[PDB]
C-alpha cells in the first residue's frame, strides 16, 4: 500500500468489535521496546506467528475475518512474552531500549546493553537469540568483536553496567 | 549478428578514412550475405507454426517474423550495393552518388529498429523501437546536407514524426490506462467483448499508419520522398513501410473496423488518381507507393493474412528495388544532370531509351507490368491472393474500389514505359564504358525473378502450409 | 513553530555571514601569499570589509543599457543567488541536524546544482554589450561539461552506499573517508569544483584580460552583489558537497571514551558538545577547502576555453568512465555490494 | 490526467497554429511529452504499478534523445540558409 | 509547515527585499550617455561546429550518466545479474565516446621554395 | 491552511494553463523560460501525487539538460470520493520508487536498457554525423 | 611566522559554523524531547511512530514499555481520507 | 531485517483486527442509512465471496 497524497485527513471509528469476536489484549509496548523484544519474540512465538501466515495464505484473500483466531493467539504469545521480561529483566530492557532510542534504533549501537539482556534473558527465561540462514562458517554480528561499526558514543549507563557485570562476572 | 556489426562499423568508421566508404560498405554487404546464408537454417525452429517468447515476454519469434527478417536483409544487401560500388568510373558518378561518412551505420541502425518493430511483443519494446527507426530516418534524411532540399525534408520529417510519436505514446498510456498493462497478448475475445477498446486501438493503428503516409495525410511523406537524394529514397520510402505494416499485421487489432475500411478506401483512391498529373518521376513512384500501401492496409481487416500479405510485401519489395534500379541505370544515357543529389527528376527525360538501351527497356517493361498486375509476374498473384482474402471475408464495396483503382494506376504506370519506347533524335552511337558487372547482375536478378516466381507458387504454398498452419 | 523559525534564523545569519567573511578571508590569504597585507582598516584588523562593500553597492544606482530587457537582466542574478542558497538546506552539521532532512537529499544536490547555469545564460541576452555574450556562451559550454565531471563523481559514490540521504552517506563513513580508497577521484573533483565554480585557473568565463569584467560587465549595484554573494555561496556549497561525498562530512574521531570519562549521563551540555564537536569537524574541512580555492588561485595562470573543453572531454571524462568499469568490478569480486 | 491532458491539448494547438516561429514548434513537442508523461504516472500511482513509472523514464530519455537530434537537424538547416525566417 | 519549506520561502523574500531596499535608496539618473553599453569606452555572427557539439553532446551523455541512478539505488538487489547488465551498457556507451574521440568531434605554410632555374 | 494543501493540485493545473504564455510570447526566449516555469509547475505536482524523486529527476534532466540545450542554441542562431489509506506491514525493506526501477529495469528488461544504449549511441553518432564536416 | 590577521576571518567563518551546528543540535534534541534525532526512516519507521503515538497519548517519541495496552488503543485507530487525484 | 520479520506478525494481526472492525461497523452505518429503502447493502460489488475492506470513502 502507498503512502497518502497531497491532502488527507486521519479519521477515527468509534464501533466497538461486533460481540461474537472473542477479544483478546494488544501489546502495548512501542518501538524501541518492540525491536529490543523482537529476537525472543520470534523465538518463542515462532509455531504461532508460522501458523497465522499459513492461515493467511490458505485463505486466499479473506485473510482478515478467517485468520482472527490464530492472529489472537500471535497476540497473547507476544504479550507473555513481554510480561515475563517486565516481571524478570526490567532493567536490562530498560538500558536496551533507551540506548536504541539514543542512536536512531541501531543494534549496532547497543551491543553492551544488549549482552546483559540476551544473558538475563536466556537464564531467566531460555529464549535464545539467534539469527536464521547462516552457515557456521558465518559468524552472527552481533557476537562478533572488535566491529568495523562501533556507535558514536557509548551509552553511559550501559557502559558504566557492562563493566560492573565483568566485575560481577555475570557477564 | 545486427548488433555486433553495429558496434564494430563504428569503431572501424571512427578509424577510417573518407576513402575508405566504399571499401567498408563492400565489407558489410558480404557479411550480410554471409548471416543470411550461415544463418538460415534457423527456420526450422518455426516448424508447426511454433511461436517463442524471448527476453521476459518483450520479443516474439515466430515464421513470420523470421520471414520478414530474411527480406530486410536481402532489402539491406541490395541497398548497401548500390552504395558500395560505381555504376561507372568517370568524375560525374563519383560526384553524383558517393557515400557518406556514417551513412552505413544510419542504415544498419535504422535496420534494427525496424526488426525490434517487427518482434515487439509489448508495448514498451514498440515504443523504443518506432523510436529508435524514427531517429534514425531522420538522420538519413539529413546526412546530405549539401542540399537544401533534404534538410528541409529532414526538418518536416522530424516535426511530422514528433507529432505520430505522441499520438502513438497516447494511444499506448490510454492503453494502459485502462487495463493496467503493456502487452496485447493480454486481450482475449472475452475482453474485446466486455471493454470498448475500439477508440485506443484505432487511435494507435492510426498514429502507426500515419507514419507511412497514408491518405490523408500523405503529402508531406511525397514531399520527402520526392526532395530527398535519389539513394535515400530508395531506402526511406521501403523499410518503415514493411516494419510498420508487418507489426500491424501481426497484431491484428483492426479487424473489421470501419475507419480503416473508409481510410484505406480513400488512400486507394488519392493515390490512384492524385499520381495521374504528375511529371516528376519520384512523385509518381511515391504516389505508386501509396496505392501499394492501401493494397497492403486492406489485409489489416481480416484474420489467416499471413499468406497474402508476405506474398504482397514481397512482391512489392523486389518490384520497387527493381524499378529504383532501372531509373538509376537510365542516368547514363540522359543528357542533362539536374543536380548531384537528384540527377534525373523528369518523366520525359527517358524519352526514346529503348534506342539506346533496348533491354533496359524489356525490364522496365516487365516491372511496369509486374506493378499493373499483368499474369504470370508476381504482381498478379499478389494482387490475386489479396482479392481472394478480401473476397473470402465479405468486402465487396472495397474490392469494387480495389479494382478501379487499379485500372487508374495503369495509367501513369504506363507513362513510364510510354515515354520510354518513343523516339530520340541523338541515338547512341559507341561507347567504352562498361555498367558495373555486380549492380547489372543485381537488376538482372530482381527481373528474373519478377519474371519467373510463378513456377514455384505450388511450391511456396506448400512449405507456407507447413510453417505457418 | 517558533523553534522552526530560530533554527531558520541560526543557520541562514551564519551561512550568509560566512559567505561574507569568505571574501575577507580570500583577500586577506592573497595578500600574505604576496607579501601584503589585504584589508585591514576597515573596521577592526579589516573585520567589517565585507559590510562596507555591501553597503555601498546597495546604495549604488541601477543602470539600465538601452538594448537590456531590463526585467531578466534584474532577476537573473536573483535566481542564481537563491537556487545558491537554496542549495545549503539539505547540508547536515551532525546527523540529522539539517534544515531539509529528505531522502533524495542527493538528488536534491544534483538538481539545485544543475540550475545554476541559467545566471550566466541568460545575462549575456540581457546585458548586450557583446562581451557579455561572447562571456556567456564560453561560460555556459564551461559549466555544463564540467558537471558532467561532478555528476559522475557523484554516482561512483553512491556506488559505495546505496542511498541518497546525505546523513547515512556521512555515516557510512565512520569505517573510514572516502578520499582514502578514492584518492584519484578527490583530486578530479577538486580540479572539477574549480572549474564549476568559474574560479582560477579555470576564470575563463568572466577573465578580465582575455573580456574586460565578463558577463557582469553591465552589473551595478544589487544585481553585482547577487552575482558576487551566489558566487562565493557556490564556493562553501560545492566545498560542503567535497566535504561529504569525500572528506567524511562532520566525522572528526571516535569521542566514546572522551565523553565517558567527562559525563555520565545524557545532558543539555553533553548534547552541546557534541553538536560542537561534530560542527567543528565539518567546518575545519570547509575552511580547508576554501583556503585551497585561494591557494589555487593564487598559484595558476588561467587555461584557454579549447584547453579546458579539452581537458574535460579527453582527459577527465575517459578516466571516469574507466572508474565507472573499476569500481562495481571490485564490488563484484569481493562480494561487497552495498545493501539500501 | 487533468493537469497533463491540458498541457497536451494547449501545445498541441500551439503547434498546429503556429504561424510565429518554430521554435514554439520545438517547444509544443517536448511539452506533449510532458502531458503525456504526467498522465501516464497519475495512472501509475493509482495502479501502484511499476510499469508506467519505467515507461515515463523511457520517455524521458527518448524525449532527451529527440531534443539532441532535432536541434542538431536544425542547426544543420540553418548552416545553408544563415537564418530561420519560419 | 517544516523547516524545509519555510526556508525556501524565506531565500526569495531575502533576495527580494535586497533589491526594493537597493530601489528605494539609490538615485536614479538615466541619460543617453549613461544608458550605452560599455564596449571599452566607445559605441560600436558565424560560430564553429564545436559550439553547437559541446552542448548538443551534453545531453546524451547527462542521460548516460543519470541512467545509472537506479543501478546505483538496486546494485544487492540486482546481484551479479545486473552487475553484468549494466557493464554491457557501459561498454556500449563507451563504443559512441570512442568515436567521439576519433572523430575529433570537440577541437577547432610548409611548402618548400623550387627556383625553376 | 486545510484548503490549501487540498486545493494545491487544481493551483498548479491553473498556473499550467496560464504557463502554456509560452505560445502568445512575444520573444521566442521569453517562450523558453516560460517553459522553464511550467516544467517547475510540472515537478511541483509531481511531488504532491507523491513522486517527488521524479520531481528531481524532471529537475535535473528536463530544466538542467534541455532547456540549457534550448537557451544554448537559441542563443546561438538568428470523481469526489476520497481514498482510503490502509497500513499493512509486509514490506520489511527500504525500497523505492528508485530501487523498484533498478530492479525492474536491469532484470526484468535488461534488454529495454541496452536498446536504450543502443538509442543513446544514436544520440551521440547522429549529431557529428550532421553538424561536422569530415576532411 | 604564522600570519594572524589573515587567519582571523577563517576563525570567524569557523566560530560562526561550529556555533550554528551546536546550537542547532540544542534545537534539534529540545525538539524531540531528550533524546537524538530519527534519520533515514522508511515507510515501516514512519508507521511505527504513527503506531507509537496512538501508545503513549500524543507525546511525540514517548516510549512505554508495558506488556499490554491501554483501553483506548483499541478505539484510536487511523486510516486516512485522501482527496481525489484528479 | 530479521527483527522486522520477529515484529510482523503481530502488527499485521492488529491491523488485521482493526480492519475487520472498521468494514463491518461501516457496513451496519451504511444499512442503518438505506433502512427504509429497496436496497441491499451487504451485497458486495464483487462476484467473489471473498472479504473486501471499502475504499473510496464519502468525504468527511
Ligand atoms: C598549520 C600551519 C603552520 C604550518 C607550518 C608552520 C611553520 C612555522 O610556524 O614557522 C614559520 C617560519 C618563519 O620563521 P620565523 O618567522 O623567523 O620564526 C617564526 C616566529 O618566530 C614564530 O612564529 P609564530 O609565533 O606565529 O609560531 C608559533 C605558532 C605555532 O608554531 C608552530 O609552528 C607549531 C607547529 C605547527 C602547529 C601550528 C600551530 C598553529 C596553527 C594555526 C591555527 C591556530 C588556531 O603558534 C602561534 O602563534 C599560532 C598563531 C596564533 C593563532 C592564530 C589565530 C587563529 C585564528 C583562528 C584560526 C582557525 C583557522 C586555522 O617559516 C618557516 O620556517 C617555513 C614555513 C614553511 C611552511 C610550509 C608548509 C608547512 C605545512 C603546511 C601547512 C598548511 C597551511
Ligand atoms: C498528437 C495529438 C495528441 C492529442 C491528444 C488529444 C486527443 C485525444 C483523443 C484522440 C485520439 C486519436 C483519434 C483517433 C480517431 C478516432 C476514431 C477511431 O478511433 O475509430 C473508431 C472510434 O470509434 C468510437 O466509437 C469512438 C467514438 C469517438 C468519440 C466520440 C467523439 C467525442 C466528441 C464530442 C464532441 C473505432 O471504431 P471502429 O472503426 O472499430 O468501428 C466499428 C464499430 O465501432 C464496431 O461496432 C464494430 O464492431 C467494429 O468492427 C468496427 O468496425
Ligand atoms: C530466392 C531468392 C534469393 C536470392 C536470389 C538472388 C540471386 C541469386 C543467388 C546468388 C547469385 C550469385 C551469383 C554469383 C555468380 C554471378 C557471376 O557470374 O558473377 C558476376 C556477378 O556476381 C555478382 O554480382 C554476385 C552478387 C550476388 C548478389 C545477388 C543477389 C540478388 C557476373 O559475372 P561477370 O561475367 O559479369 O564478371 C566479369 C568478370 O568477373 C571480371 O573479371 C571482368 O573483368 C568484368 O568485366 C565482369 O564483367
Ligand atoms: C543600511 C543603510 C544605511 C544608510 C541609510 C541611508 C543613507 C542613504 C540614503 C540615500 O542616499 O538616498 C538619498 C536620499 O537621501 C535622503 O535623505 C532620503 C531619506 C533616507 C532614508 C533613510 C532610511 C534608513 C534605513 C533604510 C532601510 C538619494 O535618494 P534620492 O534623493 O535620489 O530619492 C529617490 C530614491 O533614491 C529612489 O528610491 C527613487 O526611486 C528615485 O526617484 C530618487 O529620486
Ligand atoms: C542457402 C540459404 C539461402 C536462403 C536465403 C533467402 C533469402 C531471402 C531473400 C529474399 C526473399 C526472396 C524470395 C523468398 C523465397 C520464399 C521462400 C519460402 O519458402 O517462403 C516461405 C513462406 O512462404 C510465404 O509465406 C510466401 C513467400 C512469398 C514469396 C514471393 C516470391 C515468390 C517467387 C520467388 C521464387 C524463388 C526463386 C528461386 C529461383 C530458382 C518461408 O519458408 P521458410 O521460413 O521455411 O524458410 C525457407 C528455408 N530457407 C531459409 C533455407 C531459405
Ligand atoms: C586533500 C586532503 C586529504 C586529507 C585526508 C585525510 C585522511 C586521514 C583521515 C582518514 C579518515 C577515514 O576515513 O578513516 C579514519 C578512521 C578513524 O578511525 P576511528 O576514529 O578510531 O573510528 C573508528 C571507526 N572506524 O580510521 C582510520 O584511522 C584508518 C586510518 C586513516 C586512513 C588512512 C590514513 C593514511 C592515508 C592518509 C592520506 C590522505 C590523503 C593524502
Ligand atoms: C522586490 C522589489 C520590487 C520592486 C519593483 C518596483 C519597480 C519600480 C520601478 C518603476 O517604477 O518602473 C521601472 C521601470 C523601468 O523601465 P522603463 O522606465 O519603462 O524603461 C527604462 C529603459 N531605459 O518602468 C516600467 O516600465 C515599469 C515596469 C514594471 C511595472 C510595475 C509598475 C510600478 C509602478 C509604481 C507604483
Ligand atoms: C505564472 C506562470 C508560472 C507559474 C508559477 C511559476 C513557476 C516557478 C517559476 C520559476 C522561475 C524561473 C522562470 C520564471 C518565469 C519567467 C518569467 C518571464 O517570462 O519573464 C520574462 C518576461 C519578459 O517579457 P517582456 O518583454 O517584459 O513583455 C513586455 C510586455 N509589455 O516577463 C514577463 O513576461 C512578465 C513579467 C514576469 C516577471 C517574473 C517574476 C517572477 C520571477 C521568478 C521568481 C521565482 C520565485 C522566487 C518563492
Ligand atoms: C515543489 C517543486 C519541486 C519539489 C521538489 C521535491 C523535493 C522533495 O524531495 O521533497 C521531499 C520532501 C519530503 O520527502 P521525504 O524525504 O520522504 O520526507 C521524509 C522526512 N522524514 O518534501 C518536503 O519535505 C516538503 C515539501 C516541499 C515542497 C512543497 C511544495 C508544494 C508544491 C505545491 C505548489 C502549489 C502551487
Ligand atoms: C563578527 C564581527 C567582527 C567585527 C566587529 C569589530 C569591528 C569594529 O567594531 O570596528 C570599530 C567600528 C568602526 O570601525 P572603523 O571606523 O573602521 O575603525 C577601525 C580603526 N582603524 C584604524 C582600523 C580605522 O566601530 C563601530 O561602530 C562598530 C559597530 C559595527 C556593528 C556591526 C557588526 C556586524 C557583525
Amino acid at each position: 500500500p502507498r503512502e497518502a497524497a497531497a491532502h488527507w485527513v486521519p479519521f477515527e471509528d468509534k464501533a466497538n468489535m461486533p460481540d461474537n469476536v472473542p477479544d483478546v489484549v494488544e501489546v502495548g509496548a512501542t518501538s524501541a521496546p518492540l525491536l529490543s523484544a523482537s529476537y525472543f519474540i520470534g523465538a518463542k512465538c515462532k509455531p504461532y506467528n508460522d501458523d497465522f501466515m499459513l492461515c493467511r495464505e490458505e485463505s486466499q484473500g479473506s485473510g482478515a475475518i478467517d485468520c482472527l483466531k490464530e492472529g489472537r493467539r500471535v497476540t497473547r504469545c507476544a504479550v507473555s512474552v513481554i510480561e515475563d521480561i517486565n516481571k524478570s529483566c526490567l532493567d536490562e530492557f530498560r538500558l536496551h531500549w533507551q540506548c536504541l532510542e539514543q542512536n536512531n534504533h541501531q543494534l549496532s549501537g547497543c551491543r553492551k546493553a544488549e549482552a546483559l539482556l540476551n544473558k538475563c534473558v536466556f537464564t531467566k527465561l531460555n529464549l535464545e537469540k539467534k539469527i536464521p540462514g547462516l552457515r557456521p562458517d558465518e559468524e552472527p554480528v552481533f557476537l562478533k568483536k572488535d566491529p568495523w561499526i562501533k556507535p558514536a558514543v557509548d551509552d553511559f549507563k550501559s557502559v558504566r553496567a557492562y563493566a560492573e557485570a565483568k566485575k560481577n562476572g555475570t557477564l | 549478428m545486427l548488433i555486433l556489426a553495429i558496434i564494430s562499423l563504428i569503431t572501424f568508421v571512427s578509424m577510417s578514412k573518407l576513402s575508405d566508404n566504399r571499401a567498408i560498405i563492400r565489407l558489410i554487404n558480404i557479411y550480410l550475405i554471409l548471416v543470411l546464408v550461415l544463418d538460415s537454417f534457423l527456420y526450422l525452429l518455426f516448424l508447426n507454426n511454433q511461436t517463442y517468447t524471448v527476453m521476459g515476454e518483450l520479443l516474439i519469434f515466430n515464421s513470420f517474423t523470421f520471414y520478414i527478417d530474411m527480406l530486410i536483409y536481402f532489402i539491406m544487401i541490395v541497398i548497401s550495393s548500390l552504395y558500395g560500388y560505381n555504376l561507372y568510373n568517370n568524375n560525374l558518378y563519383k560526384t553524383l552518388f558517393e557515400p557518406k561518412k556514417e551513412l552505413i551505420i544510419l542504415f544498419l541502425i535504422n535496420i534494427l529498429g525496424a526488426l525490434l518493430i517487427v518482434h515487439s511483443n509489448d508495448f514498451i519494446t514498440l515504443f523504443v523501437a518506432i523510436e529508435l527507426q524514427s531517429y534514425s530516418i531522420y538522420l538519413i534524411t539529413a546526412i546530405y546536407n549539401s542540399s537544401y532540399k533534404a534538410s528541409k525534408a529532414s526538418m518536416l520529417y522530424f516535426f511530422m514524426g514528433g507529432i505520430l510519436s505522441i499520438l502513438i505514446a497516447y494511444s499506448i498510456n490510454t492503453y494502459y490506462s485502462v487495463l493496467n498493462s503493456y502487452t496485447l497478448h493480454s486481450l482475449d475475445s472475452l475482453i474485446i467483448n466486455t471493454l470498448d477498446l475500439n477508440l485506443i486501438l484505432i487511435a494507435l493503428s492510426l498514429g502507426l499508419l500515419f507514419k507511412i503516409g497514408i491518405a490523408p495525410l500523405h503529402k508531406w511523406l511525397i514531399s520527402i520522398y520526392e526532395n530527398t537524394p535519389i539513394l535515400i529514397t530508395i531506402y526511406i520510402s521501403l523499410i518503415p513501410k514493411i516494419s510498420i505494416l508487418s507489426y500491424l499485421v501481426l497484431s491484428n487489432i483492426s479487424i473489421n473496423s470501419l475507419v480503416i475500411s473508409i481510410l484505406a478506401i480513400l488512400t486507394l483512391l488519392v493515390g490512384s488518381v492524385g499520381g495521374l498529373l504528375q511529371i516528376k518521376i519520384k512523385r509518381l513512384l511515391a504516389f505508386s507507393g501509396l496505392t501499394n500501401a492501401g493494397y497492403m492496409m486492406l489485409l489489416l481487416l481480416l484474420n489467416n493474412n499471413e499468406f497474402s500479405y508476405l506474398y504482397y510485401i514481397t512482391q512489392y519489395s523486389i518490384s520497387h528495388l527493381a524499378i529504383f534500379m532501372i531509373i538509376i541505370f537510365s542516368i547514363y544515357y540522359i543528357n542533362y544532370i539536374n543536380n548531384q543529389y537528384n540527377p534525373i527528376i523528369y518523366v520525359n527525360q527517358l524519352k526514346g531509351l529503348i534506342h539506346d538501351n533496348a533491354y533496359l527497356v524489356l525490364s522496365m517493361a516487365i516491372v511496369v507490368f509486374s506493378f499493373i498486375g499483368i499474369p504470370p509476374l508476381l504482381g498478379f498473384f499478389g494482387k490475386l491472393n489479396i482479392l481472394m482474402s478480401i473476397l473470402n471475408n465479405g468486402y465487396y464495396f472495397i474490392s469494387i474500389v480495389l479494382i478501379v483503382a487499379s485500372l487508374i494506376s495503369a495509367l501513369y504506370y504506363l507513362y513510364l514505359l510510354n515515354v520510354s519506347i518513343q523516339d530520340k533524335n541523338n541515338i547512341l552511337i559507341n561507347s567504352n564504358e562498361t555498367v558495373s558487372s555486380v549492380l547489372s547482375y543485381i537488376l538482372s536478378s530482381l527481373i528474373i525473378l519478377i519474371t519467373f516466381g510463378f513456377i514455384y507458387n505450388s511450391l511456396i504454398i506448400d512449405i507456407f502450409n507447413v510453417y505457418f498452419n | 513553530m517558533i523553534i522552526n523559525i530560530v533554527e531558520i534564523l541560526i543557520f541562514l545569519v551564519c551561512v550568509l555571514f560566512s559567505v561574507a567573511y569568505l571574501t575577507v578571508a580570500e583577500r586577506k590569504t592573497l595578500a600574505y601569499m604576496q607579501r601584503r597585507l589585504g584589508p585591514n582598516f576597515v573596521g577592526y584588523y579589516g573585520l567589517l570589509q565585507a559590510f562596507a562593500d555591501a553597503v555601498k553597492l546597495l546604495l549604488k544606482e541601477i543602470v539600465l543599457p538601452k538594448e537590456s530587457n531590463y526585467i531578466i537582466l534584474v532577476i537573473s542574478p536573483l535566481i542564481t543567488l537563491i537556487t545558491a542558497l537554496i542549495g545549503w538546506v539539505v547540508i547536515p552539521l551532525g546527523p540529522g541536524i539539517t534544515l531539509g532532512e529528505l531522502n533524495l537529499g542527493i538528488l536534491f544536490s544534483l538538481a539545485i546544482g544543475s540550475l545554476g547555469v541559467f545566471g550566466s545564460l541568460l545575462s549575456g541576452w540581457s546585458s548586450n554589450s557583446k562581451y557579455s555574450l561572447l562571456g556567456s556562451i564560453r561560460s555556459t559550454a564551461q559549466l555544463i561539461s564540467y558537471e558532467l565531471i561532478l555528476t559522475s563523481i557523484f554516482i561512483i559514490i553512491i556506488m559505495f552506499v546505496s542511498s541518497l540521504n546525505i546523513t547515512t552517506i556521512i555515516e557510512t563513513q565512520r569505517v573510514v573517508w572516502y578520499c582514502i580508497p578514492l584518492l584519484p577521484l578527490l583530486l578530479i573533483f577538486f580540479i572539477a569544483s574549480v572549474a564549476e565554480t568559474a574560479r582560477p585557473p579555470f576564470d575563463l568565463t568572466e577573465s578580465e584580460s582575455e573580456l574586460v569584467a565578463g558577463y557582469f560587465t553591465e552589473y551595478s549595484g544589487s544585481p553585482f552583489v547577487f552575482f558576487f554573494l551566489a558566487e562565493y555561496s557556490n564556493i562553501i556549497l560545492i566545498s560542503a558537497f567535497n566535504g561529504y561525498l569525500l572528506l567524511g562530512g562532520y566525522l572528526s574521531f571516535n569521542y566514546s571514551y572522551l565523553f565517558n570519562i567527562l559525563f555520565n549521563d545524557y545532558s543539555y551540555v553533553s548534547f552541546l558538545f557534541e553538536g560542537l564537536i561534530n560542527s567543528s569537524a565539518y567546518a575545519i574541512k570547509l575552511v580547508f577547502l576554501m583556503f585551497s580555492f585561494i591557494w589555487v588561485r593564487a598559484a595558476f595562470p588561467r587555461f584557454t576555453y579549447d584547453n579546458l573543453i579539452n581537458f574535460c572531454w579527453i582527459i577527465l571524462l575517459p578516466l571516469l568512465f574507466g572508474i565507472f568499469l573499476i569500481i562495481p568490478s571490485t564490488l563484484y569480486i569481493f562480494d561487497s555490494f552495498p545493501t539500501l | 490526467m487533468f493537469i497533463g491532458t491540458i498541457i497536451l491539448v494547449l501545445s498541441f494547438l500551439g503547434f498546429v497554429f503556429n504561424r510565429r516561429n518554430i521554435i514554439l514548434a520545438f517547444i509544443c513537442l517536448e511539452t506533449m511529452l510532458l502531458g503525456i508523461n504526467l498522465i501516464l504516472l497519475r495512472n501509475s500511482v493509482l495502479f501502484d504499478d511499476i510499469s508506467g513509472s519505467l515507461f515515463a523514464i523511457v520517455i524521458i530519455i527518448l524525449a532527451g534523445v529527440e531534443s539532441a537530434i532535432g536541434l542538431s537537424l536544425l542547426v544543420s538547416y540553418y548552416r545553408l540558409r544563415g537564418v530561420i525566417n519560419s | 509547515m517544516n523547516t524545509f519549506i519555510i526556508f525556501i520561502i524565506l531565500i526569495p523574500i531575502v533576495g527580494f527585499a535586497l533589491l526594493a531596499v537597493n530601489i528605494l535608496l539609490a538615485v536614479y539618473k538615466p541619460y543617453n550617455e549613461k544608458l550605452g553599453a560599455f564596449e571599452c569606452g566607445l559605441t560600436s555572427l558565424a560560430f564553429n561546429a564545436a559550439f553547437i557539439l559541446v552542448a548538443i553532446l551534453f545531453l546524451p551523455f547527462d542521460l548516460e550518466i543519470s541512467t545509472l541512478l537506479p543501478y546505483v539505488m538496486s546494485i544487492y538487489l540486482v546481484s551479479n545479474y545486473g552487475f553484468t547488465i549494466v557493464l554491457l551498457f557501459l561498454l556500449i556507451l563507451i563504443i559512441g565516446f570512442v568515436y567521439e574521440i576519433n572523430t575529433n568531434a570537440l577541437k577547432i605554410n610548409t611548402d618548400s621554395l623550387i627556383y625553376k632555374l | 491552511m486545510m484548503y490549501l494543501t487540498y486545493y494545491f493540485i487544481e493551483i498548479t493545473i491553473f498556473l499550467a494553463i496560464l504557463c502554456t504564455f509560452i505560445i502568445s510570447a512575444k520573444n521566442p526566449m521569453v517562450s523558453i523560460l516560460y517553459m522553464i516555469a511550467l516544467f517547475v509547475i510540472a515537478a511541483m505536482y509531481l511531488y504532491l501525487i507523491g513522486l517527488g524523486i521524479f520531481s528531481l529527476l524532471y529537475i535535473m534532466i528536463y530544466i538542467g539538460a534541455i532547456a540549457v540545450l534550448f537557451l544554448f542554441i537559441i542563443t546561438l542562431l538568428d470523481n469526489d470520493y476520497n481514498t482510503i489509506i490502509t497500513q499493512d506491514w509486509f514490506n520489511i525493506e527500504n525500497t523505492t520508487l528508485l530501487t523498484t526501477i533498478g530492479n525492474v529495469l536491469l532484470t526484468n528488461n535488461a534488454f529495454i536498457l541496452l536498446v536504450l544504449a543502443i538509442v543513446l549511441l544514436l544520440g551521440i553518432i547522429g549529431p557529428i554525423s550532421i553538424t561536422m564536416k569530415h576532411k | 611566522a604564522i600570519p594572524f590577521e589573515a587567519l582571523l576571518p577563517y576563525g570567524i567563518i569557523f566560530g560562526l559554523l561550529t556555533a550554528g551546528g551546536g546550537a542547532m543540535q540544542v534545537l534539534h534534541v529540545y525538539r524531540n524531547g531528550g533524546v537524538r534525532d530519527r534519520f533515514a526512516i522508511d515507510q515501516w519507521d514512519s508507521q511505527m511512530m504513527e503506531r507509537d503515538l496512538r501508545l503513549n497519548g500524543g507525546q511525540g517519541r514517548k516510549q512505554v514499555d508495558q506488556a499490554t495496552a491501554p483501553e483506548a488503543f483499541k478505539h484510536n485507530h487511523v486510516w486516512k481520507s485522501e482527496r481525489p487525484l484528479i | 531485517l530479521w527483527a522486522r520479520i520477529y515484529l510482523m506478525p503481530l502488527l499485521q494481526a492488529e491491523e488485521d483486527r482493526q480492519t475487520v472492525r472498521r468494514s463491518i461497523a461501516q457496513l451496519e452505518r451504511e444499512k442503518e442509512i438505506m433502512k427504509g429503502t429497496g436496497f441491499d447493502v451487504d451485497k458486495s460489488v464483487y462476484n467473489d465471496g471473498k472479504f473486501h475492506a471499502p475504499a473510496l470513502m464519502i468525504p468527511p
